[PDB]
């Protein structure tokens, strides 16, 4: 006599509320200085979607935070990956694939196949 | 918008000629929507001519229906139907008497139903994995109401072919519901010439975006009418809206007249006391499929049944549906 | 030229991910008090995930918060609460139901309903 309840939208409506957090200001814990300008997320997602971050997040004391990447990464490439981290939806176009990619093999971000691949022209 | 044909006991023409057969005739001239799938019951004793005859009266209404029409052919020991008109009809509980409904679904948007069909073997393998994807009852991403039906249990290996079979699909997000039955009619497969000694598994795969559903049992703790409310109070409570779904009770030769002290229509007149306007249509017969469970849109109620699969196969017990079909 | 990319596990895993990091304290910054038990969650994510956790969570500094409960809910109805604000999936039992449901509209915890519970047997 035990009962379950299996939602389905929760994970979805989770999500999308703490990317609205992410575009406003409050509970926002991080910011990514990258090439100068800024970018601020949370300290929590970030260690949820890839390896890079999570290699540099754990251990280190609560504060102020800096995780600037330092060069490799573009910003072009960078404005859609914390898109799909936080929202579930990637924005590629053929002036942007070539970024993008890069950027997914080096920070190892998951939930995202290499169907990125032949979508082109 | 579903439509359906009944064929109800005021109309026991003493010529030659079956009733339902009768006024599927007639009624198809003013009917409003182009049939895609149907799924027909008739009583036990109006497919029998000589001592089973039956192609007779099965091709018989599967000649009315369209070519590209899907046709599933069941017969079973007692039609619960309401009839023709409005969604407000008083549901008829028929025991032993002629008496049929037909169901004509539309083509509907987005919703795909598909007939399966796993005739029994001498001596064979179980089923290997494609009729599940052949049909669509694994691997599909939308699955969310079936309802499975069983003929000729009666042999032993084919009772328990029941058991084994309807574990493959199981375990899933859907919901069961159905039972044992006679024999079956027609159905179109243009393949093979039906066989009527041979047992197997039938019935439709509700597959869709917006195919909500719902499903109470009414166990051996039911016995009068303010019992049997309470049960359909519960499924009130899980908010299935009240326009275009079509109702199901599947009940046991055991219950009725003689279960519940001397009255009848119980179920059928509780179903519509709690719900205004949403038909009712089912059979009775000699085997029970069902749980409690509530699929929809979003949420899940599954019961944790964490023994094998002992929550489905019940006996002497009754077991309704409230398919949102469309939206 | 926009494809735009849709995963389907993408939103499931991050949420497995975040209870894995509840589970072994992996960077949680907020410390609740239900009686006492002690429960350790993360901050954005009751932030959302309830509407009472968003008025007493808003307007603070990044020094921990220990926000507490009164008695009026208990931690027989918090724990299957707080699972399901991770994994979105909410076990029920018989002594469970009427204090999980008590729990509910003092959180006003989004994406669950509460007349589904009128249903279960039990």
């Amino acid at each position: 006599s035990v009962f379950a309840y299996e939602s389905s939208v929760h994970s979805t409506n989770v999500l999308l509320s703490l990317n609205d957090q992410r575009k406003k200001d409050v509970l926002c814990d991080v910011t990514i200085f990258v090439e100068g300008q800024r970018f601020r997320a949370h300290r929590s997602v970030l260690a949820a979607c890839s390896s890079y971050f999570h290699s540099r997040i754990v251990g280190q004391a609560d504060g102020e935070l800096n995780i600037t990447l330092p060069e490799e990464v573009t910003v072009k490439g960078f404005e859609p990956l914390i898109q799909f981290a936080y929202t579930a939806k990637l924005i590629l176009s053929k002036e942007n694939v070539d970024e993008v990619c890069k950027c997914v093999e080096f920070l190892s971000v998951h939930n995202i196949e290499e169907s990125c691949f032949q979508f082109l022209k | 918008s579903v439509t359906w044909i009944s064929a109800g006991l005021a109309e026991a023409g003493h010529l030659e000629g079956h009733c339902l057969v009768r006024v599927v005739a007639e009624e198809l001239e003013n009917v409003r929507i182009l049939p895609h799938t149907v799924l027909y019951m008739a009583d036990s004793e109006t497919f029998i001519s000589l001592e089973e005859t039956s192609m007779e009266t099965a091709l018989a209404l599967e000649k009315l229906f369209p070519k590209q029409c899907q046709v599933l052919g069941i017969v079973t020991p007692g039609i619960v139907v309401t009839p023709m008109g409005s969604g407000s009809n008083r549901p008829q509980e028929i025991e032993i008497g002629e008496s049929g409904f037909a169901l004509l679904f539309p083509q509907i948007e987005g919703i795909k139903i598909q007939p399966f069909h796993f005739i029994k073997d001498p001596k064979n393998l179980t089923l290997e994995r494609h009729q599940l994807t052949e049909v669509g009852l694994l691997d599909n991403p939308e699955l969310r109401v079936v309802l499975v039906f069983g003929y000729n249990c009666c042999k032993v290996g084919a009772s328990n072919y029941l058991q084994q079979v309807v574990s493959t699909f199981s375990d899933m997000n859907i919901i069961l519901a159905g039972g044992q039955v006679d024999n079956l009619s027609s159905l179109t497969s243009e393949k093979n010439p039906l066989d009527i000694d041979a047992s197997g598994v039938v019935g439709l795969s509700f597959s869709g975006h917006r195919i909500q559903s719902a499903t109470v049992l009414l166990n051996e703790d039911v016995s009068d009418e303010k019992t049997a409310e309470a049960a359909m109070q519960r499924l009130k409570a899980a908010n299935i809206p009240e326009h275009n779904t079509i109702g199901f009770m599947f009940a046991c030769v055991g219950r009725g007249f003689q279960y519940y002290r001397a009255k009848g229509n119980v179920e059928a007149d509780a179903f519509r006391k709690f719900f205004p306007s949403v038909p009712l249509f089912g059979f009775f017969g000699n085997g029970e499929i069902g749980c409690d469970r509530i699929v929809t849109g979003n949420f899940i109620l599954r019961k944790c049944n964490e023994v094998k699969d002992d929550d489905l196969f019940h006996s002497y017990t009754t077991i309704m549906a409230l398919i949102h079909l469309g939206s």
